[PDB]
């Protein structure tokens, strides 16, 4: 068409002309109310604006809810608790309804006044036309032919080299300052110096180290020592590794170290007394016969098949219950996985009492605590 | 692998599995629910558990297998 | 299992704790004194009796029922705009 | 027959009420123990307290 | 999915063991 | 006075960038219109509003391992200590208007993100428009879902809290710590050392702010344009072709729709983050290796990981010195299953031989292998789900956890197998029903005794009759109500209380009736003249 | 040495009549300009959402 | 091999997705060659170095104002009171292979 | 030092120094009074997110 044909062509013929040179054909769009003057298209009107000015109100309502309503976090059992829950509440309810009401209303407008049109379209996909597709194929080996880098193998080679090496120097110099040796021996010992997953607080660290099996008061002296008598018969308890040197939380460095052994991921020991109705039913491990004191038996708390708190002490049982996988542990058998997906018995700690009768370590783990990994035995 | 009379709608898409799949896999399958019966466990209820349900999927291969063996089901 | 401890008054509570019923353990007045346990009575009725801060407690166990009220109440209801919105066929 | 959905319907209601009322047995406590009759004290709260009874009953 | 296998170190015993004796510590 | 503005600004933008005819392009685009085509954009509008909240929650989140003591407003932890992440996160629910609740529309968002994936996921699948040229498509589209569930986790371990750091000291150390020869040494390059480190919060703040959101962009970038150049899908009907679109323009019918779609997904996010509680951090306290709770579950898109190790029976490896742990198994379980997803258009490619492009969808009872294979790979799923959840089963509904276990062990086997044998049978069971409707005409209900006591049921032929003559199936829904073609008739127009006058009830009927010969008749001469 | 042709500037008239065409037909198809309530509350609804977010 | 491996991959692209047009027009764009034309090139090249070394130094830093004592390897900084931030400046300096590298091509 | 010697100078003084809402920004942005909590983590947001996405 030409300027002057262009110039005499109506919208509804522009369209048409503008679409078929997309390749669009719409065979069919009609306007949504033909019959002009109806009652129902006020009624839909007044609709789709009701919608919209909900919308309106919402949004005002949004607006003055977050400035004047009490959000202020109020305490347990006071006044005035009942308007800060629902404080946020609110918030939800007037953004969503004012951004669904204005979706609402949209929907109505398309559905309702905006003309129903079906169009079809070419796809004009699969294969390009012979004519594009020669000549891409055309300008690339002209680029690599023209280039010549074919029939000259040292550069090729050099390049390839190049290249090579630059990324893999790059690629290592990138990852290297993660890469951490897992066994390089950080951790002091009696023994001199290990591995970080070959001890825990409980490992001792100038041979005759008096631990102290020391429970959390969750308080300053945070830990406190313990007698075999604060636990009755079928009771629990959960023990930390608790030196003298390590102090009772005044002093900074006190609390940094109690901090330390607090988040140990080994540190934590389960304490419990068997009733003396049940020792006949105790089976011991090899190596580990005279790790309990009379009726106190101590493992570790940390499950053997992913490192959860295994944490659950069924007294009747004698069950020690992980919640994160249900592994079931018989504490009666040297914590002896019998359900779950653990295979591996909890880790049993040597205890026993000092001069004053205090309840301590008698040694270290016999065994690796955690979870199991490729070095492990 | 299926006609029209057994897909009505087999030309129009995937529509038939070789029935060796299923043998396998169900032979597989009772054998995984047999090697289930090792590991941590004191009572045995599972294990009848796990021996019916293997004896149920063994027999449903064994009579789809013998049936289709003798002609009756193709 | 371990019961619901929401309707439960004090005096059950420590009495819970200091005999320990079937498979709970024994919590003796020196593994757990008289001002721990109270402060853990104390806990316990404030935990029962505080209303949830961001709208409705589905049940207050966490990622599980909240996945399902995101299936069956956020999901359902998207769906059922895109219906609305789309066509069939 | 005059209403052949509510047909349809009252055959499922047989299905999965007679399902509800036989998973007591999934229950650790077991399905109700105290006879078809349920005679009144016997299926208190306090008196058979288990989970089977209430599904026997729903 | 294939077998299991037990823990070579992880057997048990018959001998009842010693009780422990009472502890004493080194000053450093 | 906004019509010389509007002529004056296309003339500008027209003479510096000459846009006009790529504009108009994009404005002619045809989308069909189908319901299901809208799965994805639910994806996308979620993303967007977890990108919002996202930038707010970086305005108040200090994402630092160093404890310290609350001295915040919140009582019920006065005196705890605590990570800063925690405290911060605290502040965020408490000390900001409005934090709580752009927290949990964050969380409503991640979660409806995620599952709105896995249904679209479910609606490319069981369609089968992975099939050529769209197989890169669904690579894309599973490395997305892989990257959605990966970046939900980290976000919701961000807050140390009890929860999340169980969650993270069970999945992200374990298994990593017992894989078989460099387990270790990938512990120990994320976590800078043993698990309970100073790094791994930040270390997971920067990954889940900028990076996996940065990848996922570009990714959702990529995915939309390979959508936008390979133009959709759709399904067989009356007008369309495998060398054809049908639908309606961008302009303005598409654009409105989408629109509106996005301002009602926001409507349903924004309540559904005031209304419901989701992630109280409050309740369960600061992280400490010491303590665990009963309910240890992830976001749901998760969950199935665990029940997977939930589910797996303690089956462990001891080579020469060396132990392979259970948790081997469950990473390799994740892989398969990744690895699975990655590469089925490949897969079915191979096993059917089926390498020629296609543009014209199949509905799932069309291709019975795939739905089975589809229904069998979503009861599994369900499975290892709510395997994930078998403690708050047995709590809440009388069962023992031993017996959820086994129900789950032995379901993992036998539930899939009489899945994909119910979804087979169903499948060319509604090909069966299709095919009697094509050849006896739809069954109206209305039953006729004849004069010789002949009960019959009216049919009403979809084609012309001899009895009707039988039609080719077609690969598209066939009606089987009368009311949906129309035999149910309008109601009165009016206000629902009082009717309009009788001449507009005509007039509006008349023209309804009218439109809609007109359209029929408008794509009859389309499917005639094209065919 | 190659040389291209910038092609730039305004379009050739038919697009840009095609696309004024494309533009002015949904506006005025849409029948939203003789709506008066609908565009008025439209506005406010917009207006009082995005001063509320 | 190298050439009906390329020919192949060349249908295959071509019959997914029909670039051919496209990226011809792409391939013959004819920019000028007055080397000031360069100048924006290192704007965007130096940014894109950024970039990376910027999401190498993610993997280390910690934002914090929290209080700490260094406790590291720098002696004349030990036992002093600095933040999280400024002590995980310092470990990417001192501690990580490559570090003060990254930090310094960075900056 | 030489970097929280130029934040107080320019960020803070300036910002607080502005007529009518200066002192409100100022206290927007840090949270508080200048030696804030919340001003690295914020900046770090803005460092690695915000601006590297807006540019
Ligand atoms: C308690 C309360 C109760 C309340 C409920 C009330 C309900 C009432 C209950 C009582 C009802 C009484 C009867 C009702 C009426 C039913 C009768 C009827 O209508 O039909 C007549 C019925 C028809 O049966 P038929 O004559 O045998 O003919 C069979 C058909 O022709 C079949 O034709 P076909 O040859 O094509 O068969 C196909 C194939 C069937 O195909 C399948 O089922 C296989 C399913 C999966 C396919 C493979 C996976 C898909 C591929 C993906 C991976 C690729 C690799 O055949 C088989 O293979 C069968 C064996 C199945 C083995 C598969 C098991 C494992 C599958 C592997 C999946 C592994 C899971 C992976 C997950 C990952 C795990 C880590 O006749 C009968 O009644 C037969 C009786 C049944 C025989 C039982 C005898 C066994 C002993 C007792 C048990
Ligand atoms: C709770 C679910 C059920 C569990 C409890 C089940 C209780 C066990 C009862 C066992 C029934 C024994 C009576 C039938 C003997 C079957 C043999 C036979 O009939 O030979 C004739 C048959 C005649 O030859 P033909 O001329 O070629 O057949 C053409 C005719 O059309 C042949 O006619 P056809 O093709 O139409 O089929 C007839 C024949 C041939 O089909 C077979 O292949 C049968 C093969 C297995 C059948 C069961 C035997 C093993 C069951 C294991 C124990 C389960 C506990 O046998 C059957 O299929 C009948 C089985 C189902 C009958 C009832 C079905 C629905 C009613 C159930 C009521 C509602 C459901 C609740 C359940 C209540 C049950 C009272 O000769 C054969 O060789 C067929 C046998 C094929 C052998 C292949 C290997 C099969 C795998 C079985 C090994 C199982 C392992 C043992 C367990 C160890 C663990 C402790
Ligand atoms: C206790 C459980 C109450 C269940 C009530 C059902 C008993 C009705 C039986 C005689 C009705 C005859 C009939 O054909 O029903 C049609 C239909 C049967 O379909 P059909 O086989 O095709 O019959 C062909 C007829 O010619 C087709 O006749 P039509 O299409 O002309 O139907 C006429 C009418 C027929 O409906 C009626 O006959 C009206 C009776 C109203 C009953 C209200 C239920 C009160 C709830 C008590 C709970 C305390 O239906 C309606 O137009 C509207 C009424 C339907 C709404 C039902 C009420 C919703 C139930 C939700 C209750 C939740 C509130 C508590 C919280 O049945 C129903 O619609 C009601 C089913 C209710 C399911 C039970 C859920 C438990
Ligand atoms: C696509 C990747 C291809 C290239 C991979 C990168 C090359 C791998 C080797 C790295 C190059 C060496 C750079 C320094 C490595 C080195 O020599 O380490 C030594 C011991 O290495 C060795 O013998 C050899 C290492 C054996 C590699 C084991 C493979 C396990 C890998 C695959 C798993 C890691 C995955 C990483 C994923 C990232 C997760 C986070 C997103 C002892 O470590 P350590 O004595 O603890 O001292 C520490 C300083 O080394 C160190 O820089 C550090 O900066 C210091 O802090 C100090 O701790
Ligand atoms: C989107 C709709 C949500 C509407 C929210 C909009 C309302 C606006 C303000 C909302 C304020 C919050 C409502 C009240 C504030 C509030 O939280 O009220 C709880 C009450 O909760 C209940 O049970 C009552 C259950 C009745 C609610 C029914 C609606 C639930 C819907 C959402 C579930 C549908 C999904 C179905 C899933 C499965 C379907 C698929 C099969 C306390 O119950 P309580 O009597 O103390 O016992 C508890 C125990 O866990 C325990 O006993 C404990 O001891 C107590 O401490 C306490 O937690
Ligand atoms: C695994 C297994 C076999 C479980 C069986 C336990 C069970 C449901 C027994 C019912 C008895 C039987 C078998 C009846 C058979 C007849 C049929 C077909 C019944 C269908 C009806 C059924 C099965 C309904 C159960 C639906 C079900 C198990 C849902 C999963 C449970 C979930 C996800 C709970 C999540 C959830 C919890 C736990 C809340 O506390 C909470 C609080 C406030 C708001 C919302 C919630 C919430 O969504
Ligand atoms: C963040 C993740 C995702 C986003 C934002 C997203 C978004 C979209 C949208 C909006 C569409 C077009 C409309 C539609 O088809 O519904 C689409 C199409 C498509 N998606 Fe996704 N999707 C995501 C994940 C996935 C997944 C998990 C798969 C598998 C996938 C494969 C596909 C395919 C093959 C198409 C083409 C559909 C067709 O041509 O008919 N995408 N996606
Ligand atoms: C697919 C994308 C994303 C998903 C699935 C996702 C998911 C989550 C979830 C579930 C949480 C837990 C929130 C809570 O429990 O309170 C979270 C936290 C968080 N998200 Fe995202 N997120 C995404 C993207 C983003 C982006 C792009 C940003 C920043 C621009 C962001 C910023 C944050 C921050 C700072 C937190 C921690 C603060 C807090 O928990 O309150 N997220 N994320
Ligand atoms: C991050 C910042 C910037 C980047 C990455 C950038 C990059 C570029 C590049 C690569 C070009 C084309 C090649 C060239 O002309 O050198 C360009 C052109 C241009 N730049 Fe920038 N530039 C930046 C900042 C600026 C500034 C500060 C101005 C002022 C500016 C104005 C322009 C203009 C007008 C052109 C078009 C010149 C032409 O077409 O000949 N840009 N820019
Ligand atoms: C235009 C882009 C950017 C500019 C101009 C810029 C500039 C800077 C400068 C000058 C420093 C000081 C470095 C030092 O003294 O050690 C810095 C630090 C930092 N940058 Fe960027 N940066 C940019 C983009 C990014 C991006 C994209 C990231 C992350 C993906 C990033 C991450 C960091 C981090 C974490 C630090 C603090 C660590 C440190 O100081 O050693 N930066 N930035
Ligand atoms: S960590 Fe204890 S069972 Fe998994």
């Amino acid at each position: 068409p030409t300027d002057a044909e262009l110039a005499e062509m109506s919208r509804e013929e522009l369209v048409k002309l503008g679409g078929k040179i997309d390749g669009v054909e719409t065979i069919f769009k009609e306007p949504r109310w033909p019959v002009p003057g109806t009652k129902a298209e006020k009624r839909t009107e007044r609709l789709v604006a009701y919608w919209l000015m909900l919308g309106g109100l919402s949004g005002l309502a949004l607006l003055l809810v977050f400035l004047f309503w009490p959000w202020e976090y109020q305490p347990f059992g006071s006044e005035g608790e009942f308007l800060y829950s629902l404080a946020t509440p609110l918030y939800g309810l007037t953004f969503g309804l004012s951004i669904l009401s204005i979706g609402i209303g949209a929907v109505l407008f398309q559905k309702k006044f905006i003309p129903e049109e079906i169009s079809v379209q070419d796809r004009h996909d699969g294969r390009s036309p012979e004519v594009h597709r020669k000549t891409v194929a055309a300008n690339l080996t002209d680029a690599l032919e023209g280039s010549t880098l074919k029939r000259r193998k040292v550069i090729g080679l050099s390049l390839g080299i190049g290249l090579g090496a630059f990324g893999a120097g790059t690629l290592v110099a990138f990852i290297g300052g993660l890469i951490k040796n897992p066994w390089k021996p950080v951790v002091p010992t009696a023994e001199g110096k290990k591995a970080v997953l070959w001890t825990s607080g409980w490992t001792p660290r100038f041979k005759g180290e008096t631990i102290y099996l020391a429970r959390a008061t969750g308080r300053e002296s945070p830990f406190v020592k313990m007698r075999p008598e604060d636990i009755d018969a079928g009771g629990m308890e959960t023990v930390f590794p608790w030196r003298e040197s390590d102090g009772d939380g005044t002093t900074v460095e006190s609390e940094h170290k109690l901090t330390e052994i607090a988040m140990g991921v080994r540190n934590p020991v389960m304490l419990i007394r068997i009733k003396p109705a049940d020792m006949h039913r105790v089976i011991k491990r090899k190596g580990q016969e005279s790790f309990n004191f009379g009726e106190l038996f101590a493992y570790t708390k940390v499950c053997s098949h992913l490192g959860c708190p295994s944490s659950l002490y069924e007294q009747q049982t004698y069950r020690i219950l992980c919640p994160c996988h249900q592994s079931q542990f018989d504490a009666l058998e040297f914590a002896k996985p019998i359900f779950g997906p653990a295979a591996r018995a909890l880790a049993q700690l040597p205890i026993t009492i000092d001069e004053d009768g205090y309840l301590v370590a008698n040694g270290d783990f016999v065994e690796p605590v955690g979870p199991a990994f490729w070095e492990r035995k | 692998g299926v006609d029209v009379e057994d897909v009505p709608s087999a030309e129009w898409g995937w529509s038939h599995m070789p029935i060796g799949v299923m043998h396998i896999g169900g032979l597989l399958s009772a054998a995984f629910l047999l090697v289930m019966m090792r590991g941590n466990h004191v009572g045995h209820v599972e294990d009848w558990f796990l021996i019916g349900f293997a004896a149920v999927i063994v027999a449903l291969v064994g009579r789809n297998w013998w049936l289709r063996r003798r002609g009756w089901i193709r | 299992y371990a019961p619901d401890l929401g309707d439960a008054n004090p005096a059950q509570i420590y009495t819970a704790m200091l005999t320990g019923p079937q498979n709970m353990p024994k919590f003796s007045d020196r593994q757990l004194t008289p001002d721990e346990k109270r402060d853990i009575v104390a806990y316990v009725r404030e935990s029962a009796e505080t209303p949830s801060y961001g709208g409705y407690g589905l049940g207050g166990f966490g990622p599980a029922p909240e996945g399902m009220a995101m299936w069956i109440i956020g999901m359902v209801a998207a769906i059922g705009v895109a219906m609305w919105i789309g066509s069939r066929a | 027959v005059a209403f052949p959905r509510l047909n349809a319907l009252s055959f499922w209601l047989f299905l999965f009420g007679a399902l509800i009322a036989i998973a007591g047995f999934i229950t650790p406590g077991g399905a109700a123990d105290f006879g078809w009759t349920a005679y009144s004290p016997l299926t208190d709260a306090i008196h058979s307290p288990g989970a089977g009874g209430d599904l026997w009953i729903m | 999915a294939l077998s299991a296998c037990s823990p070579p170190g992880e057997t048990a015993s018959s001998e009842p063991g010693t009780t422990p004796a009472i502890w004493t510590g080194s000053p450093s | 006075d906004f019509a010389k503005l509007a002529a004056a600004q296309g003339d500008a933008i027209d003479s510096r960038y000459h846009p006009s005819a790529a504009v108009r392009r994009q404005l002619n685009k045809v989308f069909p219109t189908h319901w299901s085509f809208l799965l994805g954009e639910i994806a996308l509008y979620s993303f967007i509003i977890l990108l919002l909240t996202g930038v707010w929650l970086t305005l108040f989140f200090d994402p630092s391992m160093a404890h310290v003591t609350y001295d915040g407003v919140y009582q019920p932890l006065r005196g705890v200590q605590m990570s800063r992440a925690y405290e911060t996160a605290l502040d965020i629910s408490f000390e900001v208007r409005g934090g709580l609740f752009v927290r949990q529309v964050h969380h409503w968002a991640a979660l409806m993100f995620a599952a709105s994936i896995m249904v679209h996921l479910a609606r490319i699948f069981f369609t089968g428009a992975f099939r050529r040229p769209r197989e890169a498509n669904w690579v894309i589209g599973s490395l997305l879902l892989i990257l959605a569930m990966f970046e939900g986790y980290f976000g919701y371990s961000l807050p140390d809290d009890l929860l999340s750091g169980t969650g993270i000291r069970a999945a992200l150390s374990g298994i990593t710590m017992g894989m078989p020869v460099i387990g270790t040494w990938l512990h120990w390059a994320l976590f800078g050392g043993d698990f309970p480190g100073e790094i791994l919060i930040p270390r997971l703040y920067a990954l889940h702010i900028l990076l996996i959101p940065g990848i996922i962009l570009a990714l959702i970038g990529a995915h939309l344009a390979l959508v936008w150049f390979q133009k959709h899908t759709q399904f067989p009907g009356p007008g369309r072709t495998e060398t054809n679109v049908v639908g309606v323009r961008v302009m303005p019918v598409f654009a409105v729709k989408s629109g509106a779609f996005f301002a009602m997904i926001t409507g349903v996010l924004g309540l559904m983050g005031g209304l419901l509680t989701i992630n109280p951090i409050w309740n369960l306290g600061p992280y400490k290796p010491s303590q665990v709770s009963a309910g240890s579950q992830p976001d749901f898109y998760m969950m199935w990981t665990e029940g997977l190790a939930r589910l797996w029976p303690a089956w462990e490896f001891y080579p020469f010195g060396h132990t392979i742990p259970q948790g081997v198994w469950v990473a390799v379980g994740m892989g398969l299953v990744f690895a699975l997803l990655i590469a089925y258009p490949f897969i079915e490619k191979k096993v059917t031989g089926d390498d020629a492009h296609h543009n014209l969808l199949q509905r799932p009872r069309d291709v019975p292998v795939r739905t089975a294979i589809g229904s069998m790979a979503i009861a599994l799923y369900l499975l290892l789900t709510f395997a994930c959840m078998n403690d708050i089963i047995a709590l809440k509904f009388h069962i023992s956890l031993n017996a959820t276990t086994w129900i789950g062990r032995i379901g993992m086997v036998v539930l899939p197998a009489i899945v994909y044998f119910v979804a087979y049978r169903w499948a060319i069971s509604l090909q069966r029903s299709d095919r009697e409707v094509l050849e006896h005409g739809v069954e109206t209900g209305i039953i006729k005794r004849l004069p010789h006591g002949a009960y019959v049921e009216l049919h009403q032929p979809l084609g012309p009759v001899d009895h009707p003559i039988p039609l080719e199936y077609a690969g598209a829904p066939l009606p089987k109500r009368m009311n949906k073609l129309g035999s149910g008739g309008a109601p009165g127009t009016g206000s629902f209380l009082f009717p309009d006058p009788a001449v507009e009830h005509e007039a509006l009927t008349e023209a309804a009736h009218a439109s809609e010969h007109k359209s029929l008749t408008a794509l009859k001469e389309h499917q005639d003249r094209i065919h």
